[PDB]
């Protein structure tokens, strides 16, 4: 029971900026 | 601090590049609430992608 | 010259100070290579960070 995930950007997380 | 926390209100596996696997019921800390619908968010030692829908501010 | 040319893989939003906002096939000028995982790039009369894994060598 869940909604499906938003439509993705197919890209890497940024690196820490912190 | 490093973010917000935020609560998984839904189990969700990665299925994609730096996507983060996590359970209903895992803290989640949002570092940016990133335009597109995926938020960098770290869980677990892992800093990835968190669907924004699947989590609630707590 | 000003630095190297490297395009843009990903479209990125800036999220704090100082990002560069930039589409896919941007070019984007590196002027350092900086550690931290963050370069000095320019694009657009823009000076601004650039998160390195962002950008392809070209």
């Amino acid at each position: 029971a869940k909604p499906v995930p938003p439509p993705r950007g197919a890209k890497p997380a940024p690196p820490p900026r912190t | 601090g490093p973010g917000i926390q935020v609560k998984a209100l839904y189990d969700y596996d990665a299925q994609t590049g730096d996507e983060l696997t996590f359970k209903e019921g895992d803290t989640i800390i949002v570092h940016q609430k990133d335009p597109a619908g995926w938020w960098e968010g770290e869980l677990n030692g892992k800093r990835g992608w968190v669907p924004a829908n699947y989590v609630q501010d707590i």
